[PDB]
């Protein structure tokens, strides 16, 4: 399975890393893009 | 009377803009929105007008402005001429309304939805670039790193294959522009691009 | 509802998941997609 | 270098004047060709006859005397087997699985989803019909990259 | 359980004799799909023993 | 991004809206055009906030609850009778995700000023900060 | 701002309204009163349902 | 109540159902 | 990990002078 | 004196009604002079402007 899920107070998140995608989806204002600190570039998104 | 028509025209389209929630509805609601055969730059020069008054930029019009540019190519060339146009008159926004316009095209670039054919229109010499322009290029070619990772930037840019030919942003080997160009590509971050013509100066 | 002919209600309100199942029958993973299955096909040809 | 068979059909609709085209555009969108198109001697009508394929005639009468207001009834009889354009063992096709195929993937669509449904292993090990000397010939001969 | 029959319209009629006629329940039926066969288009590449 | 609230707001929207009806005895729809309702409190409307007037999209919902299909329909939320484009409330509201971003700009040009006053001797002041003014999730007018 | 130009602008709005019977010329200096003095009296006396 | 799209009656919703086309979707030896 | 700038590199490549 | 000064932005915000021609309904002009420059601090040079200066 490749999408880790969390509720944390009242928010559904769905995190989807850019390497288990293999898709392409419009980036909703409701996406969050998860950037990585190392490479300074998006990883994954989490859908809220 | 098109001075009258015009304003109803952009108060419509301002008002349908803001009476929807994500994207999708607004494109759909602003295609409903009768115009004139020739002033479908009105609709693209007011999406860009209402991303840059607001506070924060918000991925909403960016993916209304990237939809009209998928939709069609009528679109695709307005937008390529909004930015054209844009690009001259950009020292007379502040820079919060320039940052926005500056993340609004770097969305449209990032995903693949006007091509980089505008970029020819930038010329990286103190002659025709200000601290407006130098700022808009910063904020642009950074958010685009993000997006696109800095890794696939390079062949973007190295391999145009085209009319781009970033004859401005890479100049043309001639004067002080050279010297110019590398040292501002570094002091934004880029730095790696520009590798490729440091050796010039060693050359000339 | 056809689209130019009249609308009513459900008069069958039971499709709750019950079941809690997707039963493994209807899954996208093992059908052949040609063409959508129109509402009308569901009318002219109600058993099948 | 096995191939699928697909049974197609045979049409023969009846329609006025006015109905060709949308016979046309519907055959058109639905993988099928019109082999004849005359006019019905003694009758006012038109008669068009046309193959098309099984996986493809799901509902097609319906569409057709939807369109045309009633009119242009249809009949269609079973006719013959065509191979499906495709290659049934070409593992780099990688069809969305929302999406008909749209030709030349035709086939391995066909066949995964055919062997999903009678629950046989997706694998098709080619390696389990013939024994190891014989892989090794397959070696020798260099086509055994695509089996 | 799969079922053969020559039309839409013939699948519709024995549906119809199968829920009401034989067996009086509820069943669950999935969207028709063509019945195929394989084929060879090229000769044998190698000899298989 | 939830489809549930959307047509939860269109209900609650419409039945407050319902109580005021039912409160004058006549629910009548052409008795209360929008305008006795979202006009502003000085002109002597009610000043109700709107947030469902908009269209609600629709997927088919065989392959809805399978997986992601693209927005192919949309289904109307409240009606207004008449053209009127009521605007929504979220469409002022700035979401999160911007605003996080900004927070950290904002935050770290405030840092890097404050160091750059330390390093002289001046008050670090208003007027120095007209830009960012309100802006990161603890704003900045909070210092001052 | 952006709800009143949507209903119309003060003048599309103030022509649903008993404004103009009111006979004031102008909108501009009008101002409403919150409470009417009577109520302000009666907003402590123990009164019946 | 038509290919999938709409509610099965327009009671209970603040709304009259009428749902329309998206106009805007993207139809790609 | 280095400062992305120094005293005058910035993210390793030479700022450019003119000489 | 600095608190009476109030009375005078609360008659600015009073015009809770009529208060300006909002940016999307402006038609036209004479003798504008809204086109000009824009405040900017730090721009994209000043640091190579003082990191080789001061570099030297």
């Amino acid at each position: 399975n490749p999408n880790l899920l969390f509720s944390m107070t009242g928010f559904e998140v769905r995190i989807l890393p850019k390497i288990r995608q293999n898709e392409e989806f419009s980036l909703k204002d409701g996406v969050w893009n998860l950037t990585d600190n190392r490479t300074k570039q998006r990883t994954a998104q989490a859908f809220i | 009377q098109t001075n009258a028509s015009l304003v109803n025209l952009r108060k419509s389209i301002y008002l349908t803009i803001m009476s929807s929630v994500d994207f999708e509805e607004c494109c759909h609601k602003l295609l409903k929105i009768d115009l004139p055969e020739g002033q479908e730059i009105e609709l693209c020069n007011m999406v860009i007008e209402c991303n840059s008054q607001e506070r924060t930029y918000a991925k909403f019009y960016g993916l209304i402005g990237e939809r009209f540019c998928k939709l069609s190519r009528t679109w695709r060339s307005t937008y390529e001429q909004c930015f054209k146009n844009y690009y001259e008159t950009i020292h007379r926004y502040e820079t919060n309304r320039l940052r926005n316009i500056a993340l609004f095209f770097a969305n449209l670039l990032s995903t693949d939805s006007i091509g980089w054919e505008v970029y020819d229109c930038v010329r990286l010499t103190e002659d025709d670039t200000t601290a407006s322009s130098r700022i808009f290029l910063k904020i642009m070619f950074q958010e685009i790193v993000e997006a696109l990772g800095l890794k696939s930037l390079v062949e973007r840019l190295h391999d145009p294959n085209l009319v781009p030919y970033l004859h401005g942003l890479f100049p043309v080997d001639e004067a002080r522009n050279v010297r110019f160009s590398i040292n501002y590509f570094t002091s934004i971050g880029l730095g790696a691009l520009t590798e490729e013509m440091r050796e010039y100066l060693l050359t000339m | 509802a056809i689209p130019g002919g009249p609308k009513f209600e459900p008069l069958y309100k039971d499709e709750a998941p019950e079941m809690e199942d997707w039963n493994e029958f209807n899954d996208i993973y093992k059908l052949i997609i040609r063409h959508p299955i129109k509402t009308e096909y569901r009318i002219a040809f109600p058993y099948l | 270098s096995p191939r699928l068979m697909e049974p197609v059909y045979m049409v023969e609709v009846h329609a006025p004047a006015d109905s060709l085209p949308i016979i046309y555009d519907l055959l058109t969108r639905r993988r099928g060709h019109v082999l004849q198109d005359i006019p019905r001697p003694g009758s006012p009508l038109y008669l068009v006859r046309a193959l098309i394929p099984v996986i493809d005639s799901c509902g097609f009468e319906t569409d057709l005397r939807v369109h045309t207001q009633g009119q242009a009834m249809c009949q269609m009889v079973f006719d013959h087997w065509q191979v499906v354009p495709g290659d049934p063992l070409d593992k780099s096709i990688k069809p969305k699985p929302l999406e008909p195929a749209r030709g030349s993937d035709l086939a391995r669509d066909f066949l995964i989803k055919t062997r999903r449904r009678k629950g046989l292993v997706e694998d098709v090990s080619t390696t389990r019909y013939f024994d190891q000397e014989m892989i090794d010939s397959l070696k020798e001969a260099g086509v055994v990259l695509s089996l | 359980h799969t079922i053969f029959g020559t039309g839409e319209m013939y699948m519709d009629c024995l549906l119809y004799d199968l829920r009401t006629l034989y067996s009086e329940i509820e069943i669950r039926v999935s969207d028709p799909v063509a019945r195929f066969c394989e084929t060879a288009v090229d000769t044998s590449s190698i000899k298989c023993f | 991004s939830t489809p549930e609230l959307l047509d939860l707001l269109v209900k609650c929207e419409s039945k407050i809206q319902t109580r005021v009806k039912i409160s004058l005895n006549s629910k009548m729809p052409s008795r209360f055009p929008p305008a006795v309702f979202y006009s502003p409190k000085e002109l002597g409307g009610l000043g109700m906030l709107s947030m469902g007037h908009v269209l609600i999209p629709q997927s088919d919902l065989r392959w809805s609850k399978q997986t992601d299909t693209g927005i192919t329909h949309f289904r109307s939320g409240m009606t207004t009778n008449g053209e009127h484009l009521i605007p929504n409330l979220y469409r002022y509201i700035q979401p999160w995700e911007s605003e996080f971003i900004d927070s950290q700009r904002v935050w770290a040009e405030y840092a890097m000023k404050r160091q750059e006053a330390l390093q002289q001797n001046r008050r670090l002041t208003l007027e120095d900060l007209e830009d960012s003014w309100d802006r990161g999730i603890p704003r900045i007018n909070t210092l001052f | 701002v952006d709800v009143i130009q949507a209903l119309g602008g003060v003048e599309g709005i103030l022509e649903h309204t008993m404004f103009k019977a009111t006979g004031f010329p102008s909108w501009e200096g009008l101002f409403w009163e919150k409470a009417s003095g009577f109520e302000e009296s009666m907003k402590f006396k123990k009164l019946t349902n | 109540s038509y290919n999938g799209i709409g509610l099965p009656t327009p009671r209970g919703s603040g709304t009259n159902g009428y749902v329309m086309r998206n106009l805007s979707h993207v139809k790609k030896v | 990990i280095v400062p992305p700038s120094v005293n005058a590199s910035v993210n390793g490549y030479p700022l450019v002078d003119v000489n | 004196x600095x608190x009476x000064x109030x009375x005078x932005x609360x008659x600015x915000x009073x015009x809770x009604x009529x208060x300006x021609x909002a940016w999307f309904x402006x038609x036209x002009x004479x003798x504008x002079x809204x086109x000009x420059x824009x405040x900017x601090x730090x721009x994209x040079x000043x640091x190579x402007x003082x990191x080789x200066x001061x570099x030297x």
